[PDB]
């Protein structure tokens, strides 16, 4: 429904990535969809980094797959992704999203996706 | 380990035209893809699911058609707010690709 | 191939009033602030609907319930569901159920929801399967047996590809689904809405409006029904094949339409905000 992506600016050198989405208008515990992340670097491109579920069952990209982790915290509207390392070309412009639910039965998500919200920049070095 | 090519790349039209662009895979998905659009300095929206659909109240004028390997979008006519960047995404496997994005610009 | 599962207690079934439920929009047009009567089927106030359990205890006694009998159409049906997890996936639809004339199919299997239309040969007891392994900690799924012999199909539809949860948990009820399904010309109508609720046990008591969802050209004739649903197997569950299996936690009420007239009240919006009958 609507959504607020937030986190810090200036990063370092190999460190962890901090961020957070805060769910607004909408249930994140009554509900059985899922969530996830997406990347943009400046210039072309576009990338999917990661998907979650409430309650477990976490998936993950192949590529770029040893230094990414994904919570959520279930007492609030709010999930996380943590990056232990980073180099100098991680810094992009980083999106949350919501997966298109199914359409005759309830209860599942679609490999697509919708309802976005806007974006924060995380430099490096 | 699924690839794909937008083959046009920076497009010039006018107000009133025809404009048209191919996203090529490589394996052999069956009818199932996205189209999206990315206005400047903002977050991409969705415009067309599955092989030839609609969501919402996008306007009529945005229509695409389907095939197995290839697949094309096409726009019938140009308004002074249609200038964006458009992608196209693949909903088969679990590694979610996109693809390089094609820009329109009107002359 | 198909095998008969017996295990199964004796007890005889129950009823449950209905309140104000089963509305739906009768037509196209749209209306507001305005109170309009209408001739049509529809779901009678305060009537019996019947209770259908799925639910297996031990330790005390014996009590293992397993049901899904064979039921009458008549003129249309009414569905709700209640359920922690995904128990319901479809249903089979005929007049004889056999060999000897066509039937209809509406299934899910945690990929995709098929919709056939083709002659088949379903057996006694159609059932879907899920395993529990120790090593994984993941919900696998491999079991499909609901018949034996398709052939000379006519329509064909098979969706995009999916994800779903199959864990299953305990506790208290969190989701209901009402669906309604009418058989009209040549034409199959399907009817749905989606709510969450916290009740621990019965239907509930409010109002809600249902919106139409599919429309599908057939032409088939329509006597009979049944439900298919999905069990657990497991390391607890000993033994051997149609004597080694347990159920989940899952209930549905069922019930019947008929010729009524009633005075809908239309929003500012076009929303049904309540309705009486006579
Ligand atoms: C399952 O139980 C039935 C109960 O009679 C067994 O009998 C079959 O019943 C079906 C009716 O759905 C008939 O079409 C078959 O001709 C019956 N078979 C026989 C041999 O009488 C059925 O065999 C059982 N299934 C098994 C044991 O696999
Ligand atoms: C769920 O049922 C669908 C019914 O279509 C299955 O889809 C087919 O699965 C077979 C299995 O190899 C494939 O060869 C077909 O290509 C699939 N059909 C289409 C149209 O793609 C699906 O596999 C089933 N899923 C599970 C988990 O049982
Ligand atoms: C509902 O059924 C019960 C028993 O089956 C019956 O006693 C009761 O009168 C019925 N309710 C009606 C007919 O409104
Ligand atoms: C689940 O268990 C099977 C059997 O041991 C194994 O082959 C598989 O790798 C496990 N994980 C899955 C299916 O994700
Ligand atoms: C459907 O088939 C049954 C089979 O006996 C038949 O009696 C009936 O007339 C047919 N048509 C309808 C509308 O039920």
């Amino acid at each position: 429904v609507q959504l607020q992506e937030s986190g810090p600016g200036l990063v370092k050198p190999s460190e962890t990535l901090s961020l957070t989405c805060t769910v607004s208008g909408g249930s994140i515990s009554s509900s059985s969809y899922y969530w996830g992340w997406i990347r943009q670097p400046p210039g072309k491109g576009l990338e999917w980094i990661g998907s979650i579920y409430y309650s477990g069952s976490t998936y993950y990209n192949p590529s770029l797959k040893s230094r990414v982790t994904i919570s959520v915290d279930t007492s609030k509207n709010q999930f996380s992704l943590k990056l232990s390392s980073v180099t100098a070309a991680d810094t992009a412009v980083y999106y949350c999203a919501r997966c298109r639910p199914e359409y005759y039965f309830g209860s599942g998500s679609y490999l697509d996706f919708d309802y976005w919200g806007q974006g924060t920049l995380v430099t490096v070095s | 380990d699924i690839q794909m090519t937008q083959s046009p790349s920076s497009v010039s039209a006018s107000v009133g035209d025809r404009v048209t662009i191919t996203c090529r895979a490589s394996q052999g998905i069956s009818s199932w893809l996205a189209w999206y659009q990315q206005k400047p300095g903002k977050a991409p929206k969705l415009l067309i699911y599955a092989a030839s659909s609609l969501q919402s109240g996008v306007p009529s004028r945005f229509s695409g058609s389907g095939s197995g390997t290839d697949f094309t979008l096409t726009i019938s006519s140009l308004q002074p707010e249609d200038f964006a960047t458009y992608y196209c995404q693949q909903a088969n496997s679990f590694p979610l690709t996109f693809g390089g994005g094609t820009k329109v610009e009107i002359k | 191939q198909c095998v008969n599962l017996t295990t199964r207690t004796q007890l005889p079934p129950a009823y449950t009033n209905s309140f104000t439920r089963g509305v739906y929009y009768p037509d196209k047009v749209f209306r507001s602030s305005v109170l309009h009567s209408t001739q049509d089927l529809f779901l009678p106030f305060f009537s019996n609907v019947t209770w259908f359990h799925a639910i297996h205890v031990s330790g005390t006694n014996g009590t293992k319930r397993f049901d899904n009998p064979v039921l009458p159409f008549n003129d249309g049906v009414y569905f709700a569901s209640t359920e922690k997890s995904n128990i319901i996936r479809g249903w089979i639809f005929g007049t004889t159920l056999d060999s000897k004339t066509q039937s209809l199919l509406i299934v899910n299997n945690a990929t995709n929801v098929v919709i056939k239309v083709c002659e088949f040969q379903f057996c006694n007891d159609p059932f879907l399967g899920v395993y529990y392994h120790k090593n994984n900690k993941s919900w696998m799924e491999s079991e499909f047996r609901v018949y034996s012999s398709a052939n000379n199909c006519t329509f064909e539809y098979v969706s995009q590809p999916f994800l779903m949860d199959l864990e299953g948990k305990q506790g208290n009820f969190k989701n209901l689904r009402e669906f309604v399904f009418k058989n009209i010309d040549g034409y199959f109508k399907i009817y749905s809405k989606h709510t969450p609720i916290n009740l621990v046990r019965d239907l509930p008591q409010g109002f809600s409006a249902l919106e139409p969802l599919v429309d599908l050209p057939i032409g088939i004739n329509i006597t009979r029904f049944q439900t298919l649903l999905a069990l657990h197997r497991s390391y607890l569950t000993p033994g051997d094949s149609s004597s080694g299996w347990t159920a989940g936690a899952a209930a549905y009420y069922v019930g019947y339409l008929q010729p009524r007239t009633f005075l809908l009240k239309y929003n500012e919006n076009g929303t049904i905000t309540d309705a009486v009958d006579c």
